């Protein structure tokens, strides 16, 4: 791999289908932060259980935050502009939910360590 | 423009459908999902059938032939006998003309099969209804036709198998019993004809294609022919012999020597017994000569999947297990015979190693049935001493986990058969296993993982003294291999598979206090090891022991200060200080297993209070906080402490049950209380921030601690010993806590497990509170109604917990349906009906049982006014209910419960036990007894409800239904006839006098 | 790259359209929308020699929604065959829709799923599950919600398919995703999106994730 693993945890993760106004999962498996050793840019890239298929690929932007949602005290709900899992750089509505309150605060800690990197 | 061929006004243009279907079956994404409605739309035209053979003569496309057919075969099937004789001649011949046209072209024979095959099935729809009563010569015909080509007489196989396969194998749910019947008679008369057809073809041989369907056709004759055929013929030697030698027969070959085992035969008879012993022999020979030799290795085999290797030994495997499970004892007496009979169960020891989960249990299922008879059958284990020393070695290596239930179970109850047989040697196998961990050879977690489940399964199969030496031996050697191995992941593996290992030999355990004392004090050691799978395997490790060896804590044991329980309850903070609450929970539970022990009340209770004493302690000081000021709630840490005691509670009251009863008076005012509290929160937090308030971590956290204090009430009411307590300590309290909070909660926020906690409670004790069951009633049964009376889906729990609290209640408080006003007793009606039409099958089977237990409630109160003005209000729309449900075809699953509950609304007027008219007067004669009436009324429901049915079909239909209202299988019978004749126009009548 | 037909056929509510769905999008649909005929989708597998693309012709269960019935079985290379482990009468109707389904495709590997093992009151037993054996299908306990064994039934008909019985399914190598800019026109459009998906609940609070 050209990229090193800052932070690996277990998650699930939603989009929002505004259409049906419901949270639709798209995928459970490692949620990985990997650092570009060419660019030093860090993505979120997520692959789903058994199938080992991409449900997350985008770069932890800057602008992003990480807000809760009303049903849930272990997720972050965020508006990501270009993930590129299904292809084509689409605009998402995501939310990612862990094990623990512990596991999403960490995830929180690490994905703020992740801006900053890719701020420079 | 594809939209054209629906216009039926005009001609059907051929190329415009051969268009769609090429879009459907060639085509993608909008232009596909388009052709495949209007194809849909094109066969369900009920005048679509008259396009049928335009399109079989004039199509190109094969795809559209097909698509015809399928028109063609819901005509047949449906309304064939609308037609006049004439048209139904025309079909006929034209099938058969279009079936030998397609056979005579070698081209169209070998590449349209899928067509050919189809057509052959419309045929064998149209015996179904023509043959042979209006076609007396079809199976001459075909007999003669088969000479005349090899592809007219292959086809014949295909049709002949199709007609056995439609007549035995699949006829029970299609056809009357008379019309299956009929035609089991006429096949079996004719089939003189067709065998001797068939045995022709397998004795003059030559094509294979020929010869595979004729093999083909011959397995499904052996589901219903007579053994003489098979025994008193050649074809026995032709199949274990010819057929098993090329690679072409010998698949079908091997499944019809598996049905050929199965036949009914004459047990009393040395020829038959040496033809038996004969056809295994070729069969076996012919494997061993021409596909591979007893030494292969078909793990290898099965694994490269080369063809159709993988089928092949799936077979062989069936054809073995079927063979020997009947046959073996043929093979066990005679000298001559041993060599076969172990070669046979050798292939089996190698079909055994196959890596294919589905084959190794259809193996382990008769090594099962083969070792369950050496344990008894007298003088038969030697025999197979060496195939058992193969077998123990294949089943230890191959053991699952405990959880893997079915599995492991079958595999433990061959390996405890195994090591009675032979002790020495599964002993042995074992250590030299252990050996191979230790030495690295074979060392791996899944290897020392199984080993372990194997060496557990065998517990208590030894003798004490034999067992003592193994276990030591075994739990050494676990040790030894715990200190070599480096790393905390491997040392994590191994003693978890100690623990393992020692939670199995409870019998060791009980027999060595010093040895299972440390253990325990071991596993409080492991509960502080946050290594992952530790904490949790020491905890289920302690429940587990303490479950077989319990009487071992609560007694004093020589030199010992005090019983082992009052040790570990001193000394529990610190033994569970590094748990999560769920660990902590098992843990109070398995203290609470060890108390109950205790047959002396006064030291239980003491026991109990101590136990209790950190969740008390907790408790009271919250309990002092929370009601000095209740806004101490809100604050979300406290709401997790609070549900923890409960759970606490709960855990231990599932272990002590009626002896609990201290611990549940000591908290009991103060916890309805905070029940009371509780809802408070949720009501105002429902009311401030809307139903989304019910998804917030809080108000879930608050729900929480209102379903563990009903789970806590239904635990300890459901084992209660003292009922005379329950209802004067307890009930009067809890309905004035639950009912009003759960009646005046918006749906959203009402708990389904208040539905729960009720039925335990009217189960335990609802013949003694009749006050509190109509308080239940008055609480929950409209509002919980009104939830789920506006479709199948809202509110699942609530809709199961709903029935099952009217099915107790109307069985053991009936007086409280009796006191409800008439129109809400109509809404219970209006309930039952209601869940008859549920999918689901919980709401439906408890839905049909309450309308059963009432019609008995009601019976039971005799001849008096409530009883009269329930049949003549109800009676009938019980009756139409239970109909529609039957004849839907939506509910089948309640098949037998809406026959029993038809069954005796039916024999209460057959046996004039409703003592008033249920016809209101002037609706016929006034002296018309009440089976006349029902007769008319049920006639004119079944006419207006299926107008295709003659008079004759409904009158027949329920002169058996009433005759047949006292034998529920007759009766059922008829209801099954009923449903495949509502299917389809011209149902024979006299089909409802068919008797056994 | 290889594109095989794949019917799904079973009863009504067994699970068919729930268990494509979860394969195409990732998604868990809770409501039962019973399937009109057939349901075709592209459903495409990277393994170690190559991609793999089934054409999953999903049918209806329902007999009132069957439409072309077994003409949608005409050239299917593989199927599974589907029951509910809470539903006994799905599993008794398992030798119907195999008899219809080898009637049309008389040589093709199947699998035969028993779906919902998630459920705990399980009604079809082990030990009752033995149809497959003497039709040589593969059988799979499954659950569609909780995953178990969700990708067995194709990891087996494709090592059948391409005949290579160590066939594995791999991770495809993931594009460096593209740096953009927010754009300042539709910041608005963002915040407004975004409370209403804050304030919609994320199902299954209860489950492990
Ligand atoms: O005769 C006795 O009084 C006696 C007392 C304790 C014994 N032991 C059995 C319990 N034990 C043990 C060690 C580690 C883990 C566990 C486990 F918790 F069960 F996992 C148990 C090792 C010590 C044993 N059994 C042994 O095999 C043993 C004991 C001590 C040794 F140094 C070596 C062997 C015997
Ligand atoms: N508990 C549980 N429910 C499941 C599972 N798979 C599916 N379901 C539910 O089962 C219901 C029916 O699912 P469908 O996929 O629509 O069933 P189907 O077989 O496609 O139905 P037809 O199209 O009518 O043949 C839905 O409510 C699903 O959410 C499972 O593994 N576990
Ligand atoms: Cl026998
Ligand atoms: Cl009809
Ligand atoms: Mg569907």
């Amino acid at each position: 791999e050209d990229e090193e693993v800052l932070y690996k945890v277990r998650a699930k993760l939603f989009r929002f289908d505004a259409d049906a106004k419901e949270w639709k999962e798209r995928g459970t498996g490692d949620c990985k932060f990997l650092k570009n050793k060419k660019t030093n840019k860090v993505r979120i890239l997520m692959r789903r259980d058994k199938t080992l298929k991409i449900c997350a690929n985008h770069i932890i932007a800057p602008e992003y935050t990480l807000k809760p949602n009303v049903g849930s005290d272990r997720s972050w709900v965020y508006a990501c502009t270009a993930d590129i899992a299904e292809g084509e750089a689409e605009a998402f509505t995501f939310a990612i939910r862990f094990g623990s309150k512990e596991n999403a605060d960490k995830f929180k800690e690490e994905f703020e360590k992740a801006q900053e990197i890719n701020k420079k | 423009s594809m939209e054209g061929i629906l216009d039926f006004s005009n001609d059907l243009d051929i190329a415009l459908l051969d268009q769609v279907v090429s879009t459907f079956y060639q085509g993608e994404g909008v232009q596909q999902k388009q052709a495949q409605e209007i194809l849909t739309k094109f066969q369900d035209n009920p005048d679509a059938w008259e396009k049928v053979d335009q399109i079989l003569q004039f199509s190109t496309n094969p795809q559209s032939k097909f698509i015809a057919l399928s028109i063609l075969d819901k005509l047949i099937t449906r309304k064939w006998k609308l037609l006049p004789n004439d048209h139904r001649i025309g079909i006929r011949n034209f099938v058969v003309g279009m079936i030998i046209s397609m056979c005579q072209d070698d081209e169209v024979f070998k590449t349209q099969k899928n067509l050919i095959n189809k057509s052959d099935l419309t045929l064998v729809q149209i015996l179904k209804q023509e043959w042979p009563q209006n076609w007396p010569e079809f199976i001459p015909e075909l007999i003669g036709s088969s000479s005349s080509s090899v592809n007219v007489c292959e086809n014949n196989m295909i049709v002949l198998k199709l007609l056995s396969e439609e007549v035995f194998d699949f006829s029970a749910e299609q056809m009357t019993q008379a019309k299956a019947l009929h035609l089991k008679n006429s096949m079996s008369k004719e089939f003189e004809q067709i065998f001797k057809l068939c045995f022709q073809v397998l004795e003059q041989g030559s094509s294979s294609s020929l010869i595979v369907a004729t093999l083909e056709s011959l397995l499904r004759y052996l589901h219903w022919i007579p053994y003489r055929y098979i025994y008193e013929t050649n074809i026995l030697e032709l199949l274990s012999t010819k057929f098993m030698t090329s690679p072409d027969t010998r698949a079908i070959t091997l499944k019809c020597l598996t049905e050929v085992s199965n036949l009914k035969i004459p047990q009393d008879n040395d020829l038959i017994k040496r033809q038996t012993v004969l056809f295994f022999q070729n069969t076996l020979q012919q494997i061993a000569t021409s596909v591979m030799p007893v030494t292969a290795d078909l793990k290898a085999t099965y694994a490269n999947a080369n063809g159709n290797d993988q089928s092949f030994l799936q077979d062989l495997a069936m054809f073995l297990t079927t063979y020997l499970a009947r046959n073996r004892a043929l093979l066990e007496s005679d000298e001559s015979l041993r060599e076969l009979l172990l070669n046979a169960h050798q292939y089996l020891i190698q079909l055994s190693k196959i890596e294919e989960r589905e084959l190794f249990k259809t193996t382990l299922d008769y090594w099962h049935n083969l070792v369950a008879d050496l344990f008894y059958e007298p003088l038969k284990k030697h025999i197979y001493e060496e195939i058992c020393s193969q077998l123990r070695l294949v089943i230890i290596e191959n053991m699952v986990r405990p959880e893997e239930i079915q599995l492991y179970k079958s595999e433990r109850e061959v390996l405890v058969y195994l090591t009675h047989l032979n002790v020495i040697d599964t002993e042995e196998i074992m250590i030299s296993k252990l050996a191979r961990q230790i030495d690295g050879s074979e060392w791996s977690w899944h290897n020392i993982n199984t080993l372990s489940w194997a060496i557990g399964s065998i517990s208590g199969t030894m003798s004490e003294d034999t067992e003592k030496r193994f276990v030591v031996t075994v739990i050494k050697d676990l040790l030894g291999l715990c200190e070599q191995k480096r790393g905390k992941d491997n040392k994590a593996v191994v003693a978890r598979d100690i623990m393992y290992v020692v939670g199995e030999y409870p019998r060791f355990l009980k027999a060595h206090w010093n040895f299972l004392r440390t253990v325990i004090l071991k596993l409080f050691e492991f509960m502080h090891e946050t290594h992952e799978g530790v904490q949790d395997m020491a905890c289920d490790t302690f429940i587990k022991i303490v479950q077989k060896c319990k009487y071992h804590f609560v007694i004093q044991q020589p030199r010992e200060s005090e019983p082992f329980i009052q040790t570990i309850i001193r000394d529990i903070q610190k033994t569970t200080a590094d748990l999560q609450p769920q660990q902590v929970h098992t843990f109070y539970k398995a203290c609470g297993i060890i108390i109950s022990e205790e047959r002396s009340v006064a030291e239980r209770n003491r026991l109990l209070s101590d136990l209790m004493q950190l969740p008390n302690m907790a408790w009271d000081t919250i309990v002092e906080q929370s009601t000095a000021n209740p806004t101490l709630l809100l604050d979300s840490e406290t709401v997790k402490i609070i549900a923890n005691i409960i759970k606490t509670n709960v855990a231990v009251c599932t272990s002590m049950g009626a002896d609990f009863y201290p611990q549940l008076g000591h908290i009991y005012y103060n916890m309805l209380q905070l029940y009371r509290a509780v809802s408070s929160m949720i009501s105002t937090q429902v009311a401030a921030e809307g139903l989304i308030a019910t998804k917030t971590p809080k108000v879930r956290g608050l729900r929480t601690i209102k379903k563990e204090i009903l789970k806590l009430v239904e635990t300890y009411i459901s084992k209660a010993r003292n009922l005379d307590d329950v209802v004067k300590v307890l009930v009067e309290p809890l309905l004035n806590a639950v009912l009003e909070d759960y009646m005046n909660n918006v749906p959203d926020a009402r708990d389904a497990e208040v539905l729960n906690c009720m039925t335990t409670v009217v189960e335990k004790v609802g013949h003694m509170i009749p006050q509190g069951v109509i308080l239940i009633l008055q609480s929950v049964f409209e509002c919980t109604l009104d939830m789920i009376n506006k479709d199948f889906t809202e509110y699942p729990e609530h809709r199961v917990e709903f029935y099952k609290l009217l099915k107790v209640i109307n069985e053991k408080s009936f007086a409280a349906f009796l006191e409800l006003p008439p129109a809400a007793f109509k809404l219970f009606v209006d309930a039952i009906c209601w869940a008859f039409k549920h999918n689901n099958r919980d709401v439906e089977v408890n839905g049909l049982q309450i309308a059963l237990d009432l019609v008995k409630n009601i019976e039971r109160m005799g001849n008096v006014p409530f009883a009269n003005e329930f049949h003549k209000n109800y009676f009938f729309i019980f009756v139409s209910e239970t109909f529609f449900v039957l004849t839907d075809s939506d509910h089948k699953s309640g098949f037998s419960k809406q026959a029993l509950l038809l069954m005796k609304l039916i024999s209460l007027v057959y046996d004039n036990k409703i003592s008033v008219p249920l016809y209101q007067e002037a609706e016929v004669p006034q002296g018309t007894s009440n089976q006349v009436y029902l007769s008319q009324y049920l006639a004119n429901m079944l006419s207006n409800a299926f107008p295709h049915l003659t008079s004759e079909q409904i009158a027949s239909f329920l002169s058996a239904l009433t005759k047949q209202c006292k034998d529920l299988v007759v009766f059922k019978g008829t209801l099954r006839d009923f449903l495949v004749q509502i299917k389809e126009v011209g149902g024979d009548p006299t089909d409802y006098l068919f008797a056994e | 790259q290889v594109q095989f037909k794949l019917v799904l056929v079973g009863d009504g509510g067994t699970g068919k359209t729930t268990f494509v769905k979860r394969h195409l999008t990732g998604e868990f649909e809770k409501k039962y929308v019973a399937t009109l005929g057939v349901e075709v989708h592209p459903l495409v597998f990277h393994t170690n020699r190559g991609p793999i693309k089934f054409n999953v012709w999903d049918t209806a269960g329902l007999e009132k929604f069957g439409g072309l019935r077994d003409g949608y079985y005409i050239q299917a290379q593989c199927a599974i065959i589907m029951f509910d482990v809470t539903s006994r009468v799905t599993y008794k109707n398992v030798p119907n829709w195999h008899r219809d389904l080898v009637r049309v495709c008389e040589n093709i590997p199947i699998v035969l799923c028993g779906n919902k093992v998630d459920i705990k009151d399980r009604k079809v037993k082990a030990k009752s599950i033995v149809f497959h054996r003497k039709k040589n299908l593969q059988y799979y306990d499954i659950s569609a919600k909780s995953n178990y064994n969700f990708e067995k039934p194709f990891l087996w008909l494709a090592r059948k398919l391409i005949g290579d019985p160590n066939l594995e399914f791999v991770a495809m190598p993931a594009a460096a995703p593209p740096e953009v800019v927010m754009d300042p026109a539709l910041a608005a459009q963002y915040e407004h999106d975004l409370e209403v998906a804050q304030t919609t609940a994320l199902p299954d609070e209860d489950d492990d994730l």
